[PDB]
């Protein structure tokens, strides 16, 4: 759920490890939905993390997940498996996608 | 109940029905018709002939199973321990959930839910029925012949009764949900009123109001409704043939009207009931307002 | 009505027209989604007062009993028994539901237990209601004369009424015999004088309504148009679920292309103003719908 | 209907005609979202705006807050893929309409064209429908009013002329899929996403390339990392089958090339039999909107490549499925 | 006049006096200049503590007035009255927009939340109730106490609501979940009034009880609690704790509250008195002979250096701070 | 409802509360407690021994 | 303040069946009170004017009614020949004092709040104890009707008008008449005193000089059914100067709570506000379409209120 | 003194058992829930 997905996704920012998230259309779909909210926030802080004008000695790059500031590592990742030829398998929302 | 109540053939065969159900032991009614058709209110009369105690669940929007459970706890532990005779009487609509359908099937059939009583409340069941074993004479002291005696007491007293519209997919899916209501039920097709009770229902309504026209004359091609209408009817008979003949026009709308795929709302026998009402309310003020 | 009026009004008209029709007996509005609408219906039980209740599609199975009138009648006391307590059942209460979804289905019980009341927009109103516009955004002077010579008619033909009544009154309660007692011709001098004045009063005011409508002629078609319109708009729905359009939608339309058309800021010409309007109702019409 | 293939002018819309009591529906056929459009109407207005996105009960909670907040405050909500609660949606709707808002106070409702949208909140909002462009101008249109007007006029003076065979070849991408199993072999998601990656690219490998010069060489323009990182990364990465890979290539190269800086180059050959589309010869931004805008408007399946009849019985049926919608309207 | 160190004193500045009944509670107007009070006479005056002269009478309730709160723009003015009803008043124009039913007995304690879209109140038929601005609704019914409820009382971001009753207890609930957070029992009597405390407070609570600096960096919500057993105790939410007990009122608490500065604790009594407390030391520094009968209610100005108090006596007091 | 009841002298300790009349004003108007249940009393209300 | 009223009515309360002979107002609560001809008292809420309750002990018609100090308690006179002491809390006649044969015509409580004065058609004032309410000194010397009494503001002069012609001013501990005016062309009927913040404004108004103690005295004012309104010095006992304008008998006289006009009622069916100091206002506003018999102006509040023969009670803003 | 007043409501059914049952209840509310209770009672209440 977001709860769960979310969790991980502090966990992975903090130690900053790739996340293989396989099967992940196996979610419901207004959980995909939801989940997207916290895939684009550590997308833009890595993206803001990664501009030449961010300095090391200012403060540390931090996102906003489940209500807390988490500083998120440059060498995060998230990688979704998905096999789309299954019928019943939730459809990714496109804000998502 | 102070409501009035318009008898014709069909109420007194419906209420001898419902009577010869509520005298035997584990009976239980299956009652479909339309709604309005007085199939509460007649089940509501039957039993205060019989001296059962009616007793309704009040679901609401907040309404779940654990209310549920409870009201059966209640009706359980008055029908069996207080030795009470009571007629449950339960609508569709107050079906908001499988589960209401399983405990309903359950208590149908083997006349108790094996366990609808735990802990506290279990113990509370079992002091209550050891009273009720000391009051009729019965010498009881272990749980398993307690439980036994409370069963027996619901079978003998509990009567429950389920009024439902008559939805062919819905009796379909129902003979399936709930097999004991097809089985441990006596199924009474209320159905719609007939052409002859409406017919009877505006004449007896009607009977007050002047409706009297020496010089009618009959028309040669007269638009039978009512089958049983007397040859050369009169103005207060061609007057209910014309009332029927409405409530039968408001059937054949809505049909055509739903044929078309427009949305319809049924046609009820208190439509009548309020259309005869309006009737004579409109004619005595009219006719006063005139004079 | 016998059974209390469950009201259907997606525009709201009928929901202030009750409220305005029972506002001196102190009615009150609530809803289903209320968590306090068993105290509230309690208390307008109790002491007979008027109630309306909104989003009947939540509608709560409390008001069973009070919709039946499964009253029981003791004492010279009539005992409604809402939910596990009896009230007294004031013989001033009275309920109307009210919605605004006219697609919303309902199960059959509570079909039988109202009277439906549905407010469904129908062509001459549409029609009226886009010629005054029309005439107000175009013609104000002939706009405020017909709802003057309105409100005259109206009180001029109340005047008559009333007069009418009082002659018949004054010569039924004579104790006798007309000219025993003076008063009784002097009131009726009276009542005919007036009734001469306010049928003058009404001629003329018919005489200034014919010129009225007579200038008023002119923008008919533009209101056939607009209903027209607005009826293919509703028919839409048939041939996509998406194409859902109120009356609001095509009101606000009438509204841009009347009061901020851009083309006509220097156009004077009533015809040649009510050529552009028409011309851009139908291109706004398109825009907006499309 | 001419204003209807212009793109959407949703600045003035939302600005003028949307009262801040109606809710913006937005309403997208599977492929399209429409968040970056508002977003960008949010950034360029200077507006705040607090995008939500729906499927959680914290997700119903953050809604209503920012509801709350913002009919006081004035600002903007979005709440995103709302059609997956039709329930919470009929609720959202009655709280809206008992409601006195901000006059700057904005809601979106960014949905696909689903049946279980409560119908009650469709008749309360405005709806607006994000699909396909009709046609290969439409796309054009929309590609070129998408993209800021400084980021096409950098320093290069090639990055013009390069954007617009980007969006010419999205545009006869695009296109190609109304023709499901001869424009490709299925229904592949070419959309928004892929043309962004695309101009991403192109900035980034002419930037790395032209260090800051007013001009470069046509020759020296990088067509080969172009070409190979959209065939197997930006618009090849959708593609699972071999063949539709091959039709894909054999656009790229015909496509992006420096012959594509020819006076004379060909966009596409014999499109009537006769006449055949030609490059535009400008080099700024204005010479290739004015070119698009100039493009005659008819159109056949000859300017994507296919042949002429293969847009005959699909034609013929719309012509006859309008029949059908016309006469169960009367 | 240190602009965070002020308190009360003796001469009192007005003595306003128009109600003909005890006055229950008073409160200041958050933006204008203006104070209000509600008395037992179903009134609502309205009074302006700079000059001290009447305004205007709000009426409309039926019974006694028990309640009047403010949001935080001072633009609403929830009440709260004896016959079951709560009204929410247009400042602006001083009429009643609506009126709320559904609490099945009285209702003796109103507040409206900080985000100002909700209305909080406690009633005697042991419930909590919320209630939306806009709309009137009944949305949540906070159970679980077993007596009369007399006060509830938000916090300052408006995640929680601490209730005090006769149960002898005060609850502190989360409004999103409607749980009972915290359940806080050490008064040996009906606990009459709470309060929250002050960001401006914390630290120098954190370093007057000497609890140890949390690593998360926030002491806690603190709460107080005046009862009836003549004492006020001052709590720890996250805790549970108790973290003093202040002694020294004669009578049961019927008022308490922080100075807005947060370095002291005003407080008034039945015992015909207003204490100001050093909780620094946990002693009593300052005690006024307010009123020549019970004592029922204060508030503390945010900014202006001015406390008023109300009392059975059907007379509203201003005393000016030095 | 005016009440007269009879055979007093088997009196049932459950009057207590009306003899007394220990009533409280406000919430409801006048409220009795009587055994466990709190009435609502009628001021018509009258009862004889 | 500036406070003046102004033509467009509050609320004209209509409960009186019989004239209103008198209306005061509350001294702290936001109540008025009326007294009129039915034998009824009625009180009233002015902010609202809504009907609040009636006291309907007194047999004959009420005369004048007078509060106190605090306002818990409420001093009546009727023509029953009797004065009745009201509690104010519970509002029931507590004290019902006898004597002073004849209609009793006004009645007041100097502000010490222990005693009433009472003036009468049998040519004297009585004083009465509140507590116990015994008549223990009886002042003589108007040798006719007495009409409208009033104490001064620490309950020790008091001012007698009468149909004799005469003001006469008597002092609490001596008992004798220290100041004797004679000098009215016909009936006096009302009189009023100057309250503290007026002394000064009458210095510059008149051209008085101050004795050696430099106070300049208390006052008096009397209204005449002469149409007449005469101010007048308490010390000295000679004119400062007269008010003339008014188109009918005066019946009621007060000074404004700021000192600085002077409001009037009388039989001339309207009320005139007039300036003394240098006579600028003379504003005339139709009141009630019959005879007006009283008036008062609140303390603090811009509120005024006038009773009429017309058994209707009218409140006008001040502004 | 914030005690809780108790007083048991006799009838004639009244018996032994009932009284027992009130005594449960007092002595559990008093001593499990730690709730001062004053316990009233009456000669007349003493049936037994
Ligand atoms: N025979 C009848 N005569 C008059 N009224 C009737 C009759 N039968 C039913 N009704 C009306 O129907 C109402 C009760 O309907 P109910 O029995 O609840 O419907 P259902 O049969 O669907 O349960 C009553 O208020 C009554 O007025």
């Amino acid at each position: 759920d977001f709860q769960a997905m979310g969790r991980i996704f502090v966990g992975l920012c903090q130690v900053g490890a790739w996340g293989c998230f396989d099967e992940f259309n196996r979610l419901e779909e207004r959980m995909l939905s939801a989940v997207s909210q916290q895939v684009q926030c550590i997308q833009e802080a890595l993206r803001e993390h990664s501009n030449p004008n961010y300095d090391k000695t200012s403060a540390p790059i931090t996102c906003e997940l489940l209500n807390k500031q988490v500083k998120v590592s440059p060498d995060m990742a998230i990688f979704i498996t998905m096999n789309p030829g299954y019928a019943g398998r939730s459809n990714l929302p496109d804000n998502l996608k | 109940l102070d409501v009035p109540l318009v008898l014709f053939n069909e109420v007194l065969d419906h209420v001898l029905r419902i009577d010869r159900i509520f005298r035997q032991p584990q009976g239980h009614l299956l009652l479909i018709g339309v709604s309005g058709a007085g199939k509460t209110t007649l089940s509501r009369f039957v039993a205060w002939m019989n001296g059962l105690s009616v007793y309704q669940i009040k679901v609401h929007r907040k309404y779940t199973g654990e209310d549920f459970d409870e009201d059966l706890r209640t009706v359980l532990r008055r029908s069996g321990c207080k030795n009470e005779k009571i007629a449950f009487i339960m609508d569709e609509s107050n079906v908001l959930d499988s589960g209401f359908l399983e405990r309903m099937n359950t208590l149908l059939a083997n006349g108790e839910v094996p366990g609808l009583f735990e802990g506290d409340e279990y113990a509370t069941l079992m002091t209550q029925c050891k009273e009720g074993a000391q009051k009729e004479g019965l010498m009881l002291d272990s749980h398993e012949e307690l439980y036994k005696w409370f069963t027996s007491q619901v079978i003998r007293n509990l009567h429950v009764v389920f009024t439902m519209n008559p939805s062919s997919e819905g009796l379909k899916d129902r003979a399936a949900t709930s097999p004991a209501l097809f089985n441990r039920c006596v199924l009474n097709w209320f159905g719609d009123w007939s052409t002859e009770a409406l017919y009877q229902v505006g004449k007896e309504f009607t009977s007050k109001m002047d409706l009297e026209k020496p010089n009618y004359i009959v028309p040669d091609y007269m638009p039978v409704v009512y089958d049983k209408l007397p040859q050369p009817p009169s103005h207060r008979e061609a007057i209910v043939n014309s009332c029927v003949f409405v409530h039968q026009t408001l059937h054949q709308a809505n049909a055509r009207l739903a044929k078309r795929g427009g949305r319809t709302m049924a046609i009820t026998p208190r439509h009548y009931l309020d259309f005869i009402n309006h009737y004579a309310n409109l004619f005595h003020e009219k006719r006063s307002e005139l004079e | 009505f016998n059974r209390y009026p469950l009201i259907i009004d997606p525009s709201g008209q009928a929901t202030e027209f009750i409220m305005n029709e029972y506002k001196d007996r102190k009615i009150t509005r609530t809803s289903f989604l209320d968590d306090a609408f068993r105290k509230n219906l309690e208390s307008a039980l109790r002491f007979g007062n008027p109630l309306l209740v909104q989003d009947v599609e939540s509608y709560d199975p409390v008001l069973n009993p009070v919709l039946n009138r499964e009253v029981r009648r003791t004492g010279g006391r009539v005992l409604i028994t809402l939910g596990d307590q009896d009230i007294d059942l004031s013989p001033s209460f009275v309920i109307f539901l009210s919605t605004r979804d006219p697609t919303v289905e309902f199960p059959p019980d509570l079909c039988s237990r109202v009277t439906f009341v549905n407010f469904t927009v129908t062509r001459s109103s549409l029609q009226s209601q886009c010629l005054n516009e029309v005439l107000k955004a175009e013609r104000p002077d002939v706009d405020e004369k017909r709802s003057d010579l309105l409100k005259l008619q109206g009180e001029f033909q109340l005047r008559l009424r009333q007069l009418e009544k009082s002659l018949l009154q004054a010569l039924n309660e004579v104790k006798g015999r007309i000219l025993d007692d003076d008063t009784i011709i002097t009131t009726l001098e009276n009542l005919k004088r007036e009734a001469a004045e306010v049928t003058r009063k009404v001629e003329e005011t018919d005489i200034v309504m014919q010129e009225v409508e007579t200038v008023s002629q002119q923008y008919l078609p533009l209101s056939t148009a607009c209903s027209s319109i607005y009826f293919t708009m509703e028919s839409l729905k048939q041939i996509h679920f998406l194409y859902q359009y109120s009356l609001q939608f095509f009101l606000d339309i009438y509204h841009n292309v009347l009061y901020e058309n851009p083309n006509l800021k220097g156009v004077t010409d009533h015809t040649q103003r009510l050529s552009i309007i028409t011309k851009d109702l139908f291109q706004v019409a398109f825009n907006r719908v499309a | 209907m001419s204003i209807m293939e212009q793109p959407l002018d949703l600045t003035h819309i939302v600005g003028t005609e949307v009262k801040p009591n109606t809710p913006v529906l937005m309403c997208s056929v599977p492929g399209y979202d429409a968040s970056g459009h508002v977003e960008d109407l949010a950034a360029e207005q200077n507006t705040q705006i607090t995008s939500i996105a729906i499927g959680s009960a914290e997700g119903f909670n953050q809604a209503d807050k920012a509801i709350n907040t913002a009919v006081k405050s004035g600002r903007w909500v979005m709440l995103k893929n709302v059609h997956l609660a039709p329930g919470w949606l009929m609720q959202l709707e009655k709280k809206l309409h008992s409601l006195q808002p901000h006059a700057c106070f904005r809601l979106f409702l960014t949905m696909e064209i689903n049946p279980k949208v409560p119908v009650n909140l469709l008749r309360a909002g405005r709806i607006f429908v994000f699909e396909p462009p009709p046609g290969v101008k439409a796309n054009m249109l929309r590609t070129f009013s998408s993209i800021p007007v400084s980021r096409i006029c950098k320093s290069p003076n090639e990055r013009a002329r390069l954007y617009f065979l980007l969006a010419w070849f999205h545009a006869i991408i695009q296109e190609r899929l109304r023709y499901a199993p001869l424009g490709w072999s299925k229904k592949y998601e070419f959309g928004e996403s892929d043309l962004r990656s695309a101009c991403d690219t192109v900035d980034t490998w002419l930037d790395d390339t032209a260090k800051g010069r007013q001009n470069i060489s046509p020759d020296k323009i990088p067509w080969s990392a172009l070409k190979t990182l959209m065939a197997q990364s930006i618009y090849g990465g959708r593609v699972d089958n071999e063949f539709d890979q091959r039709l894909l290539n054999t656009f790229l190269e015909r496509l992006f090339t420096t012959r594509s800086f020819d006076s004379e180059f060909k966009l596409a050959c014999k499109v009537d039999g006769h006449k055949d589309i030609q490059m535009p010869d400008g080099i700024r931004r204005e010479e290739f909107v004015q070119w698009v805008e100039l493009l005659p408007d008819t159109q056949t399946p000859s300017w994507l490549g296919l042949p002429n009849n293969a847009e005959r019985v699909l034609l013929t049926t719309q012509g006859v499925d309008m029949i059908s919608k016309m006469l169960k309207m009367q | 006049r240190d602009p965070k160190e002020w308190i009360p004193r003796p001469p009192e500045k007005y003595a306003l006096s128009g109600h003909r009944s005890p006055v229950t509670r008073v409160i200041f107007h958050p933006v204008f200049s203006v104070m209000v009070s509600a008395s037992e006479d179903a009134t609502i005056k309205v009074w302006d503590y700079e000059t001290g002269d009447f305004e205007r009478t709000l009426k409309g309730h039926t019974d006694s007035v028990q309640d009047i709160s403010f949001d935080h723009s001072g633009k609403l003015l929830a009440s709260c009255s004896a016959d079951m009803t709560i009204k929410l008043w247009d400042f602006q124009g001083f009429e009643c927009i609506r009126t709320m039913h559904g609490h099945d007995h009285n209702v003796s304690s109103v507040a409206i939340m900080p985000n100002g879209d909700h209305i909080v109140s406690a009633s005697r038929d042991k419930t909590i109730k919320m209630w939306e601005v806009q709309t009137g609704y009944c949305v949540k019914t906070f159970t679980g106490h077993r007596e009369w409820v007399r006060m509830v009382r938000p916090n300052q971001d408006g995640t929680l609501i601490a209730s005090c009753s006769n149960d002898q207890t005060v609850r502190v609930w989360v409004v999103a979940t409607k749980e009972c957070k915290a359940e806080l029992r050490e008064h040996e009597h009906v606990v009459e009034c709470i309060s929250w405390a002050p960001e401006s407070s914390y630290s120098s609570i954190s370093e007057a009880t000497g609890s140890e600096t949390k690593k998360s960096g926030k002491p806690g919500p603190f709460l107080l609690s005046g009862s009836r057993d003549k004492t006020i105790k001052m709590w720890d939410v996250s805790t549970g704790m108790c973290l003093m007990t202040l002694v020294g009122h004669d009578n049961w608490v019927r008022g308490v509250l922080f100075h807005s500065g947060g370095k002291f604790i005003l407080s008034c009594a039945d015992d015909k008195t207003l204490r100001v407390w050093d909780y620094k030391n946990k002693r009593c520094m300052k005690t006024l002979n307010a009123h020549e009968h019970f004592v029922t209610s204060l508030d503390f100005h945010k900014t202006a250096p001015y406390v008023v108090t109300g009392s059975v006596d059907q007379t509203v007091k201003v005393w000016e701070c030095r």
